[PDB]
RNA sequence: CGACUCUUAGCGGUGGAUCACUCGGCUCGUGCGUCGAUGAAGAACGCAGCUAGCUGCGAGAAUUAAUGUGAAUUGCAGGACACAUUGAUCAUCGACACUUCGAACGCACUUGCGGCCCCGGGUUCCUCCCGGGGCUACGCCUGUCUGAGCGUCGCU
RNA sequence: CCCCGGAGCCCCGCGGACGCUACGCCGCGACGAGUAGGAGGGCCGCUGCGGUGAGCCUUGAAGCCUAGGGCGCGGGCCCGGGUGGAGCCGCCGCAGGUGCAGAUCUUGGUGGUAGUAGCAAAUAUUCAAACGAGAACUUUGAAGGCCGAAGUGGAGAAGGGUU
RNA sequence: CGAAAGACUAAUCGAACCAUCUAGUAGCUGGUUCCCUCCGAAGUUUCCCUCAGGAUAGCUGGCGCUCUCGCACACGCAGUUU
RNA sequence: ACCCACCCGACCCGUCUUGAAACACGGACCAAGGAGUCUAACACGUGCGCGAGUCGGGGGCUCGCACGAAAGCCGCCGUGGCGCAAUGAAGGUGAAGGCCGGCGCGCUCGCCGGCCGAGGUGGGAUCCCGAGGCCUCUCCAGUCCGCCGAGGGCGCACCACCGGCCCGUCUCGCCCGCCGCGCCGGGGAGGUGGAGCACGAGCGCACGUGUUAGGACCCGAAAGAUGGUGAACUAUGCCUGGGC
RNA sequence: CGCGACCUCAGAUCAGACGUGGCGACCCGCUGAAUUUAAGCAUAUUAGUCAGCGGAGGAGAAGAAACUAACCAGGAUUCCCUCAGUAACGGCGAGUGAACAGGGAAGAGCCCAGCGCCGAAUCCCCGCCCCGCGGCGGGGCGCGGGACAUGUGGCGUACGGAAGACCCGCUCCCCGGCGCCGCUCGUGGGGGGCCCAAGUCCUUCUGAUCGAGGCCCAGCCCGUGGACGGUGUGAGGCCGGUAGCGGCCCCCGGCGCGCCGGGCCCGGGUCUUCCCGGAGUCGGGUUGCUUGGGAAUGCAGCCCAAAGCGGGUGGUAAACUCCAUCUAAGGCUAAAUACCGGCACGAGACCGAUAGUCAACAAGUACCGUAAGGGAAAGUUGAAAAGAACUUUGAAGAGAGAGUUCAAGAGGGCGUGAAACCGUUAAGAGGUAAACGGGUGGGGUCCGCGCAGUCCGCCCGGAGGAUUCAACCCGGCGGCGGGUCCGGCCGUGUCGGCGGCCCGGCGGAUCUUUCCCGCGCGGGGGACCGUCCCCCGACCGGCGACCGGCCGCCGCCGGGCGCAUUUCCA
């Protein structure tokens, strides 16, 4: 259950709260996990995911094993674009079909100096809290 | 429903002389709401008959009396497996149906731990159908924070707090109970004597420091003493099968003497 | 219309009460805001009593009670100058002191007098800097003790005297108290009457003379 | 067999009832409890590359600066930034700014007519004209200045 | 002159249902109208809640249609087929904004009337050509007309605000 | 306000229109939503500024109690007769 | 169960009414909404707890409230409500007699020591004693399983009555006591009024019905009051123009 | 013929400040009806109510007695319960209707004028130096101004006060600046920001799982985290979050310590002498409103108009006489209290698009009225627009193909798509309007059989087969019933040790202060009574509250049991 009474834990309230978010929260809402490799390289679980990180698709009918860049993170719709996840459209332009990030995987991250320090941060606090737990 | 609902509107009724039939419908305008019709339980809009009342008599309360004998009869019924197998509580392998276990429960601090608890107790097949009883709710109640339902567990009653109610919190299905702070609601759920409860010693030590037996004051409150039975002896298929009254009783008439 | 046998009611529901009823949903947050400002007054005066300053031996008016003692406004005056307290520093003291109390009698005020000595007695009076200055307290009777005191100081309890059993004498026995009380009731009734009998028998009995 | 009329069923139309969803109400409870001549509430008018309404803003006009956050906005073009750089967008906002009416303040309310100083064009203060800047509401409080009185007095 | 772990019987005083949700089962006798009204039972129906069914469900929930199989005196209910796409029900108790045929009822929609009444105030239109897929109404040419200078003309005010 | 018609006072005039009290009152009309079973009436007495209505008796329903027993063995009661 | 055919019956539902199919009223059709609710005071009946007691109102102590604005507890466990005592306008008063013996003239009256201890009659469900009868494979004796029990009782509740007691009021008369001897206080007998006593029955919660006050089952007036908006129409006066 | 002071009154775009107005749910001061009821109505009632006007605050108001009471007397105000639907008012009709006392929440006390004593010892503004100067404050330097004797400041206010006399033990409060250590209970004060566990494992349906099965213990891990939301379905482990006495980085606030500039030489008791009280005010008459207040409860208007052992009050008007209680006609003050307005939030046995606010949506919007004012209707494509490319008829709207999607049998007002109504097809019928009830008959759409359905369930006889075992013994395990109650625990009714009573707490309206402590009281002791327990032995019910042996019986497992027994197919 939940203790604090400033937390929100209503139906409405919450698909209130997620579908009038603002973009910095859309940013945290929109994360996606890492895999395994970078799991054990950062001891990161999941990061918000960028303009150019390389993703698999996980579920979905575009389902498969093919490392895909994102073309764009759109944060309206809640919804990214990757590279080959597309589709031809009566007219034969191809069109690229939005997958969510929870069905998305990163392979490798885009690093800068700000990803590198969240990072860091994410990782200093794995330890805080694992020296907590032991 | 708040009490300017309905009369927020201002409709003078027309009268006699119309084809309309009494209402009291809206004045003049040129919208879709002009005489159209308002203050009544009948029309679109308005307001209904009996609006609710915030001084409705929403609370009870009850004897105190009665309340002490209520939760004595959930304790007694707490016991008697027949009781709580009618309730629904999978019992097949608890070793003894007043479960009481060490002190040293208070002293786990990991869910884990309890689980194991449980699992040692052979209790874990209630929290299993717990685990297989959560479904969702029928109705309307979804859009009104009652999601999701699932059966009631093992209650366990519990002396003090040093880790018992961290420990039995996320096992679904568990409700704890101080001793001195038994709850008639959680002790009988829907109006069900029967529970299936797990006691400590010093839970099952100090209910004799509560109510006492029918020789002794309750010793922790100030004037109670426990009920007393109408009848004594229950088992009236060994009072009728005793002798001493058959002996007295006559010949039956049996023979179905038919037209 | 009131028909068939019931009681001749008058309900008090002729005015627009709808309006003013005071529904009472409040009230069990009002317990724990309540609570919250007593916990927090308790916290604000860390050594002090609770509860607040003592309060005097006080028995009812209105001859309905006539035997309950209760808890009073304050102390009175004749109270603090008997007991030897002055009345600015008892408040600083923490007791209670009120200017309009009178004192008729001698018993509640020495009884008043005693519980101010006893709580005197067992008072813990703090110094305020940390050198201790004169009329203090010993840095033992400082650590001994730091804790409050949960409910009222020195709680005053209605307790009656123990009385023996007597060895009835034939002069209680001869006593008739109905008889005592109708008379007592005559008396009382006719007191100023024979007065005025006894007045004018005496202004007979000087208009005999002159 | 006809045409037409009635009933039933299959299908197709008018219509939006039922059911299921709900970024909405209603009620109860808690914390705070704050507007304005340093210009309130309200109203009018403008502000987007393509913009009608809503929402947001004020000639710095879909927002400025600072801080936090850290790669977007999006319906389409466009251009910035190198996201190895106070740095796109959002939130906070404590700095700046805030047209006109409005208690509304020069008089009235047509955006009409003014008065007093200063500056820039006119000119080299010598008066017109134009533009810009600061004042000019009522009642009242302390003090200053100017006063009035066949109101009360001293010298002549 | 014996026991019924068995005299063997229309009765087994030896334990004693197939018949026993004892709020159940069974056996006789009489009776059965009904407005206004009163009482009782609903395993009749709607909505929400506390328990309960190791309940149902994308291998198809609610809702809807049915020339199918039925049950109950009845309120209504359970299946079979089709549409549907996401929640729903039985039982023990609690609660209510709980059952419509009417109220010149409220809202919304649709019929007969009915392809009916009507498109009749101020005399009047006709021929040829252009445009177009399309001409009685547009345009141009010609003819015949009307308003007849207190006009069916040319310009303002109030009002409208881009007409 | 009316050279006077109770005329006019924004299609409203023997007292305009808008909002509130207000869901004003009505012994007066209309309507009042599932099934089955059982019992089942009155338009009469008296009083009331009462005659379209109430109160009160009467008629009615429900809840019961106190007793008797076709188990070898009945006190009382009638829209009845003698 | 869909349609059709035949025979008999069969006027369109609701309402006002003595009487409706009515030439009485509402009504084209369909879908949705739609009318006896909620609070308080009572009254009666029922369910539960305790019982001459009952209830915790309000408040306080425990948990930081997921479940909770729940629950548990109180030298506050009774401040207070109701009941346990009523009757008078009120000052006030305020519910027990009987049996045995003694002292005054037993004077149907006053005063002292023990007992029964809440009266009596009738009708009274249940219970007790219960003579005797019914037997067994045979006669007597005979503890026992029994059933029916003629007759007599203590008599539950309840009803009728006769008594008795308390308070208010009326009549006839006497007696007793003192810190203050009085316009003092108390007592007897007999009428009568009371919502009284006569070895308790109430309190608290919940449910049903009925009567109310509230919007009060729902829809409906002709009205009244308060505060504002209009002389763009029209009524009249004035100012300034126009026309015949 | 003027000047200088004071007093009254002006003018300033004079220097510096204040108020205007809005909201108005709660509060205060007024004003103030009528619906309605009384079965009419006129007092009454609705009702100090709606409407109207002004005023603020985060609360307002009230508030420390010109009080309640009549008692063994209590002691500000406010709020809850009770008093109490009571006393009382009322065509004594309908109806109206408090207060004291008591139990609680909170609790906080004070300052003036006058009386007086101190050399105006007091206050405001401007010039200069020092401190930070973003709620203009402190010290000093000015024959620099002004207010003020028509009275500022200190002591001092009804609880008495002041001045002397001279007993007592003696020395800490506040203002303006600067720096420093403890993150300062909801368990880190407030605000902001970023973070912190475990499966997308394998197989399998679906368009897509969040569905189902399994994962060396119900399943693999985490759980001080199994609330919720999103993600193509029902997700603890996909993500945000959730729990936590978890972490990290800034801002603000109250606390303590140290320094400087400053202000203050501020007490208690006895005794001597003085002083001490708010005027057109109380009160009286009259009038109106109001109240439960009734020979006038309160408030006002007029008239009269005070006194000081006085005055007010003591619920019936008045006179006389003892009492009892306060000190009016000046003022301040948090807390307990109320909140349908606003900001930030949480929750729901509430409603689910004719419901719930008028407003789930571009809602006080479109629109109507000259205006005050009135005031709607209107949610749903799909998981994702992937919103139908292209060919062909038509000028086009419209179609026919093709395509997308699991599905357009979802095609931009599109989730499902009922009834009334309409069209078409199929069937039946038709001159007593249509329609209905009872009884049938005929024709249809579907359902249940059936190339005979005679359905089997037991027992017995016969001819075909057959694996084992029952009958009976041996060994082990489990169960039922029980005796002299066999031995022990356990268990109730009585008796015995009154033994626990001090190696047991509680309660008492039974005594003792032969006791102790804190000062005739309270607690702890000491006996007494009541309530709950220890050891063996007997009887009655060994009582379903348990065992270990013994006997009778039943069931299960492994052998000996070879075939007239035993059981299965036809
Ligand atoms: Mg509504
Ligand atoms: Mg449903
Ligand atoms: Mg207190
Ligand atoms: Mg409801
Ligand atoms: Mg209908
Ligand atoms: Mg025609
Ligand atoms: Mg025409
Ligand atoms: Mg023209
Ligand atoms: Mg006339
Ligand atoms: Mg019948
Ligand atoms: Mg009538
Ligand atoms: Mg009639
Ligand atoms: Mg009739
Ligand atoms: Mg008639
Ligand atoms: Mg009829
Ligand atoms: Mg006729
Ligand atoms: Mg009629
Ligand atoms: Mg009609
Ligand atoms: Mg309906
Ligand atoms: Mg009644
Ligand atoms: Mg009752
Ligand atoms: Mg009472
Ligand atoms: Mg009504
Ligand atoms: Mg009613
Ligand atoms: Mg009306
Ligand atoms: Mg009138
Ligand atoms: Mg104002
Ligand atoms: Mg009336
Ligand atoms: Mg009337
Ligand atoms: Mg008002
Ligand atoms: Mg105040
Ligand atoms: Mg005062
Ligand atoms: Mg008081
Ligand atoms: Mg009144
Ligand atoms: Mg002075
Ligand atoms: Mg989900
Ligand atoms: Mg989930
Ligand atoms: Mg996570
Ligand atoms: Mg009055
Ligand atoms: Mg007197
Ligand atoms: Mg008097
Ligand atoms: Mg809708
Ligand atoms: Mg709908
Ligand atoms: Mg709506
Ligand atoms: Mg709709
Ligand atoms: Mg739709
Ligand atoms: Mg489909
Ligand atoms: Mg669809
Ligand atoms: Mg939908
Ligand atoms: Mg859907
Ligand atoms: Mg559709």
């Amino acid at each position: 259950m939940k203790f604090n009474p400033f937390v929100t834990s209503d139906r409405s309230k919450n698909r209130k709260r997620h579908f009038n978010a603002p973009s910095h929260i859309r940013r945290k809402i929109m994360s996606s996990p890492l895999s395994k490799e970078l799991r054990q390289k950062y001891n990161v679980r999941s990061m918000p995911i960028r303009k150019d990180d390389e993703v698999q698709v996980v579920r979905g009918h575009y389902k498969g094993q093919q490392i895909g860049k994102v073309v764009q993170v759109y944060r309206k719709k809640y919804v990214i674009y990757i590279e080959r996840v597309q589709r031809e459209k009566a007219n034969g332009t191809t069109v690229h079909v939005g997958i969510h990030p929870s069905k998305v995987v990163i392979t490798r991250l885009k690093l800068d100096k700000d990803r590198k320090k969240i990072l860091e941060r994410k990782a200093k606090s794995r330890q805080v809290g694992k020296e907590k737990g032991k | 429903v708040s009490e300017l609902a309905g009369h927020q509107t201002s409709a003078e009724s027309w009268g006699t002389g119309r084809a309309v039939a009494r209402i009291p419908r809206v004045r003049g305008g040129g919208t879709h709401r002009s005489g159209q019709g308002a203050f009544g339980n009948m029309c679109r809009g308005g307001r209904m008959f009996a609006p609710t009342k915030t001084w409705r008599r929403w609370h009870r309360r009850v004897n105190t009396t009665q309340k002490r004998y209520a939760i004595c009869s959930a304790l007694a019924a707490s016991a008697l497996p027949a009781l709580v197998m009618s309730k629904g509580h999978r019992i097949e392998e608890v070793p003894e149906l007043p479960l009481v276990v060490e002190d040293k429960v208070e002293g786990y601090k990991k869910t884990k731990e309890a689980v194991l608890l449980l699992k040692k107790l052979k209790a874990w097949n209630d929290i299993k159908k717990v685990y297989a009883s959560q479904r969702m709710r029928a109705g309307k109640g979804k859009m009104r924070n009652r999601r999701r339902i699932q059966r009631r567990g093992p209650c366990v009653i519990y002396n003090e707090d040093n880790g018992i109610v961290k420990a039995f919190r996320n096992i679904p299905g568990i409700t704890l109970l101080n001793v001195t702070k038994l709850n008639i609601l959680k002790l009988a759920p829907g109006g069900h004597v029967g529970r299936f409860c797990i006691w400590t010693e010093s839970a099952f030590r100090k209910l004799d420091d509560l109510y006492g037996t029918w020789r002794k004051a309750a010793s922790l409150k100030s004037n109670y003493n426990l009920p007393m039975h109408k009848m004594l002896n229950t088992d009236l298929s060994r009072i009728l099968k005793s002798p001493e009254i058959q002996r007295a009783l006559r010949a039956p008439r049996k023979k179905i003497h038919r037209r | 219309a009131p028909s068939r046998n019931g009681m001749i009611l008058k309900p008090h529901f002729h005015k627009d009460w709808q309006r003013r009823v005071a529904t009472w949903f409040n009230q069990p947050a009002r317990k724990i805001r309540r609570r919250k400002a007593r916990q927090a007054r308790a916290r604000r005066i860390a050594p002090r009593p609770a509860s607040g300053p003592l309060r005097p031996i006080v028995r009812c008016p209105t001859v309905r009670y006539h035997t309950k003692v209760r808890a009073g406004r304050g102390f009175s005056l004749e109270e603090l100058r008997v007991a030897g307290i002055h009345k600015k520093v008892a408040r600083t003291i923490g007791i209670s002191v009120d200017p309009r109390r009178r004192n008729k009698s001698t018993e509640s005020l020495q009884a008043n007098v005693q519980r101010l000595k006893e709580y005197r007695s067992k008072l813990v009076l703090f110094p305020r800097k940390p050198s201790a200055p004169k009329k203090g307290d010993s840095s033992a009777e400082e650590l001994k003790l730091a804790t409050q005191l949960t409910g009222p100081v020195m709680p005053i309890r209605n307790v009656f005297k123990k009385e023996k059993a007597r060895v009835i004498t034939e002069e209680e026995k001869n006593f008739k108290a109905f008889a005592s009380l109708r008379m007592a009731r005559a008396n009382a009734r006719l007191f100023g009457i024979r007065a005025k009998r006894a007045k004018e028998a005496a202004e007979q009995d000087v208009e005999k003379k002159k």
